[PDB]
């Protein structure tokens, strides 16, 4: 209840995206206006983001584990209230999640300094969504309150598999690849777009001071995006608030074609069966 | 204007206007048929829609979804509402792939490489594909060798596959790659090399016709030197007598180093010095490939032919202890103390000399910081000689 | 002496080729064939340069006559 507090955690993502590129587009201008220890110290960091040594191997399939255990807090998370309040050293939640979110952020660092182009790299999908995902839960931890906001992004993680699973050396072959890649996008795309359904649905219109909220559970958004993706469209469940429509109309023009683009290739390449193999 | 010159940007803007022309005019259509009523019926049938919420409708209509939350009621509604069935769904289906195919044309390959301060590298051009990349980078970064740290900078034309670029990935701190081409004298500065400590050039072995080949590579050598003069080069060759072109480059200098090699004359000499002693020419060519110690317990062949092939050949100076020392006294002394075999030295001079095999008494050593060659396991033993005190 | 000084007159087919038969030349892919130093030199030739002759032909009456009279040796 009292006065809804979800402007903060918006404002904290916000000003760590905007404020980084400021200072680094304004440090390579002033360099040009005025107009080694430290290759030794990147060297290390990118030995050890690949998988050169046991340390560098280890510290991957945590990366692989602890994206998926981020993920499943998610959808325990989902089914409480919007805004609510909660005691950080009551609940067992909140600090594993606390836990998880020190070592993305550490991970964050390292593959910060191997990086060529500092400013594509704070360009980059893995970089944004660590952005939009870390600093809110610093900031509910300080403010003894938590919103649902934009938390769904965890489930972008998903696409590193293709690159954490070469670098250990397991794919090689040019099928596998295929397969791999393009499941991990298959589903990485689903699970956001329902999440994102999820938030804008029960939430309701901003202007409207949240008067035309509709009640739904992430599973029936799960079900309604696949119908929709898949072109039958039943009439029981459909979005009813404006951005919900909004959205709607932008997903339509492009997860159609991503369905049907896709499925017949999975469904191909699984099924390559040598009929008359044996001995 | 002048602002659209090229084919696909074209092709691009005129189906996004086309489409969506088509989708506001049809949405303002419906629009005021449904506000407004049927005629005949005295306008006693009309409905209320805003605007938005006819566009919604036709989406949903062309993707096919047919929600059914929201549709026509009036006669002249349902009426276009078929009509627009027939026609715009052809539409829909044939111009979205069109425009996500034609997005999504990026060249992942681009830019240029920066340069690391007191960091070496060198670039590869040439013929390019994975057992030729595979084989060269398994013996290049072998560990055999003294710990290296140069960085190796593809270049070619062709951009690689899902294979290759899982490899470069494998390799991910020490291989960089580019796209675009050496007879290009901006793709040449792109990749920095003017400073850079060589440049090797593969040669597609397996070709339809020799002579072609060679051509090329020479072009590719004359567009190297034009733009740099002094660098170091090494190139392969399928014809022996193609080897003179070389010479004809008014900067070949190879005698600051800059080496050919040609397959078929150093195939034939191997064979021939075979002839002599069987089995010489696989003995030899199991010198130059980096391999490791493999250890069996099956008393087989293979048990001692593996510690035969461990062995490979390197070189390095030698310490000043031996200045007044025939050479076979010293090669005898090396082995029997050191366990290393010292082949063959090569004579400080005026001129270049390298001599196999000495007599005592005819050369003594020189001592004139004199380099000799080794076999040995691996380049770390050999740096036991150079350092040989009264220890 | 050495063989620089030997007059050479050659046909190319492709004219991007021509930044190869010069050693101290300021070689680029972007300037047209008659600002290169083997043409302006006199060196190299390409048949490329003569579809200008076309237009030129329309206009004036009777250059080709001209042209052939100066070159071939009596027409
Ligand atoms: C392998 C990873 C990606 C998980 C894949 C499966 C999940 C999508 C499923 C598996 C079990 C599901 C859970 C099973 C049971 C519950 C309890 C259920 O409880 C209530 O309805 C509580 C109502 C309330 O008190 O408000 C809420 C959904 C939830 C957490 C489910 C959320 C979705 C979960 C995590
Ligand atoms: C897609 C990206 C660019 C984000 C866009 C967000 C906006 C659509 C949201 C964010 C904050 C919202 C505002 C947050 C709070 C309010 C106050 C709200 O009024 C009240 O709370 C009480 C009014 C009364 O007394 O009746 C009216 C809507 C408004 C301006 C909201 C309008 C819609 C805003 C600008
Ligand atoms: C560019 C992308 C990334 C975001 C697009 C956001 C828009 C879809 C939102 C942002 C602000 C919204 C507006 C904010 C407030 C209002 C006023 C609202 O009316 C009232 O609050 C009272 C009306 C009355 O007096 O009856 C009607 C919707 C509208 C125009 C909203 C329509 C939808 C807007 C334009
Ligand atoms: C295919 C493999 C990976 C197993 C996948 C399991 C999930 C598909 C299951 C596990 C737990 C299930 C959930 C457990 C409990 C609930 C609460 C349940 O609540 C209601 O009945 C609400 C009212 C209604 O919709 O009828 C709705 C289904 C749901 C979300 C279930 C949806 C399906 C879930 C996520
Ligand atoms: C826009 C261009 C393509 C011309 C289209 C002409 C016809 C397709 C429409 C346009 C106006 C319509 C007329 C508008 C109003 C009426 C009156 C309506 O009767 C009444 O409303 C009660 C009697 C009266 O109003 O006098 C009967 C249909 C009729 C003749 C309509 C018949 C069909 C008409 C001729
Ligand atoms: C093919 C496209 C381009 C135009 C199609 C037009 C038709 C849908 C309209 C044109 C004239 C209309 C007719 C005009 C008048 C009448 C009389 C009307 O009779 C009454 O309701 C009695 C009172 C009155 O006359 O208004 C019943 C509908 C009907 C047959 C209308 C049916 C619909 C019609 C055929
Ligand atoms: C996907 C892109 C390329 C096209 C999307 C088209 C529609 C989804 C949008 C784009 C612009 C929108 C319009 C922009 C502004 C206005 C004015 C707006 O006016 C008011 O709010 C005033 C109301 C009053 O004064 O009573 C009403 C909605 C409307 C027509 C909007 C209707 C919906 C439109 C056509
Ligand atoms: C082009 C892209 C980036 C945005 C397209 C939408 C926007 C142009 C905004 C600006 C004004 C908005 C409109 C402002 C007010 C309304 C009235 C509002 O009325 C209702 O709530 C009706 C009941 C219902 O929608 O369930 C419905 C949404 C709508 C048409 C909004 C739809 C979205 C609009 C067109
Ligand atoms: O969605 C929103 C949710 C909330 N708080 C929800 C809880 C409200 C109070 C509790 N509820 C009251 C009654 O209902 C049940 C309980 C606040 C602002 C929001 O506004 C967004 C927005 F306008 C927008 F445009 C985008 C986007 F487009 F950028 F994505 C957003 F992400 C937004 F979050
Ligand atoms: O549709 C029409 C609308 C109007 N405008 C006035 C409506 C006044 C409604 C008053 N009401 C008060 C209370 O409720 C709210 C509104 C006039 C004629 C029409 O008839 C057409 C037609 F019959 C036709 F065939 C074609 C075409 F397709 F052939 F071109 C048309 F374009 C038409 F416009
Ligand atoms: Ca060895
Ligand atoms: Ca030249
Ligand atoms: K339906
Ligand atoms: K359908
Ligand atoms: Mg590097």
């Amino acid at each position: 209840r009292g006065q809804r507090m979800w402007w903060a955690f918006l404002a904290s993502s916000m000003v760590t995206f905007f404020g980084g590129l400021f200072i680094i587009l304004l440090w390579r201008t002033l360099k040009y206006l005025w107009t080694g220890w430290m290759t030794s110290v990147k060297d290390w960091a990118g030995v050890m983001i690949s998988a050169q040594t046991l340390t560098g191997r280890v510290l991957v399939v945590l990366v692989f584990a602890l994206s998926i255990g981020a993920l499943v807090i998610y959808f325990i998370d989902s089914s409480n209230p919007i805004e609510s309040c909660q005691n950080f050293y009551k609940d067992f939640t909140l600090q594993i999640d606390m836990a998880f979110n020190v070592f993305f952020l550490l991970y964050f660092g390292l593959r910060f300094i191997a990086a060529n182009d500092k400013l594509w790299f704070w360009l980059e999908v893995n970089s944004v969504v660590d952005f939009f995902t870390v600093p809110p839960v610093f900031v509910s931890v300080y403010l003894n309150r938590s919103w649902l906001g934009l938390r769904f992004l965890r489930a972008l993680r998903l696409i590193q598999f293709s690159e954490i699973l070469q670098f250990l050396n397991i794919l090689k072959t040019s099928n596998s690849i295929k397969l791999v890649n393009l499941l991990s996008i298959f589903i990485s795309t689903w699970l956001t777009a329902a999440g994102f359904i999820h938030l804008v649905e029960n939430s309701g219109d901003p202007w409207e001071n949240f008067q035309n909220n509709q009640a739904l559970t992430y599973w029936e958004c799960v079900y309604l995006l696949m119908v929709t993706m898949s072109t039958v469209g039943y009439g029981d469940v459909y979005a009813k608030t404006t951005l919900g429509r909004l959205f709607m109309v932008f997903f339509i023009l492009g997860g159609l074609a991503m369905f049907a683009s896709y499925v017949p290739e999975i469904i191909e390449l699984i099924g390559n069966r040598k009929k008359y193999g044996g001995s | 204007l002048n602002i659209l010159k090229t084919s696909n940007s074209i092709k691009l803007v005129n189906l996004l206007s086309i489409f969506i022309s088509t989708w506001l005019t049809a949405a303002g259509f419906i629009h005021l048929v449904e506000n407004s009523g049927d005629p005949w019926e005295n306008f006693q049938n009309n409905q209320a829609l805003t605007y938005w919420e006819c566009v919604y409708l036709l989406m949903v209509t062309m993707s096919t979804v047919g929600y059914g939350d929201v549709y026509a009621k009036t006669t002249l509604g349902r009426l276009f509402m078929v009509f627009f069935i027939l026609g715009g769904l052809a539409m829909f289906a044939s111009y979205v792939p069109e425009i996500i195919e034609l997005i999504g044309n990026r060249k992942k390959y681009g830019g240029s490489y920066s340069a690391v301060s007191g960091r070496k590298h060198i670039v590869v051009c040439g013929h390019i594909t994975l057992e030729s990349v595979s084989n060269f980078l398994k013996d290049f970064l072998h560990k055999d060798r003294d710990d290296v740290n140069v960085e190796i900078v593809f270049l070619h034309n062709i951009s690689p596959n899902l294979e290759l670029e899982a490899l470069f990935k494998r390799h991910f701190t020490q291989v960089e790659f580019y796209q675009g081409s050496v007879l290009n004298p901006h793709d040449l500065a792109r990749v920095k090399i003017e400073s850079a400590d060589a440049c090797l050039i593969l040669a597609n072995k397996y070709c339809a016709d020799p002579d072609a080949e060679d051509a090329s590579n020479i072009m590719r050598v004359i567009s190297i030197k034009n733009y740099h003069p002094k660098i170091r080069i090494i190139t392969q060759m399928l014809q022996y007598h193609n080897k003179a072109h070389l010479l004809n480059i008014p900067s070949w200098n190879w005698k600051e180093g800059d080496d050919a090699i040609c397959l078929a004359e150093l195939k034939l000499g191997f064979i021939a010095q075979s002839c002599l002693a069987q089995g010489l020419s696989t003995m030899l060519a199991n010198l130059f490939s980096m391999r490791s110690f493999i250890k069996i317990e099956e008393d087989t062949w293979q048990k001692y032919y593996l510690e035969g092939v461990s062995n490979e050949m390197y070189t390095e100076y030698l310490s000043s202890a031996f200045v007044g020392l025939s050479f076979p006294t010293v090669c005898e002394l090396c082995f029997v103390k050191l366990k290393l075999l010292m082949i063959a030295i090569e004579y400080k001079s005026a001129n270049r000399e390298s001599r196999i095999l000495i007599n005592p008494g005819n050369h003594l050593k020189i001592q004139e910081g004199t380099l000799g060659f080794f076999i040995a396991s691996d380049a770390k033993e050999v740096k036991r000689a150079f350092f040989y005190c009264k220890a | 002496t050495t063989g620089v000084n030997i007059p050479i007159i050659t046909e190319l087919v492709n004219d991007t080729n021509v930044q190869f038969l010069d050693q101290d030349d300021d070689d680029d892919p972007d300037t047209e064939l008659y600002l290169t130093q083997p043409f302006a030199c006199g060196t190299a030739f390409a048949v490329s340069v003569l579809d200008s002759l076309m237009s030129a032909t329309y206009f004036n009456d009777n250059i080709l006559t001209l042209i052939r009279t100066l070159v071939t040796g009596g027409a």
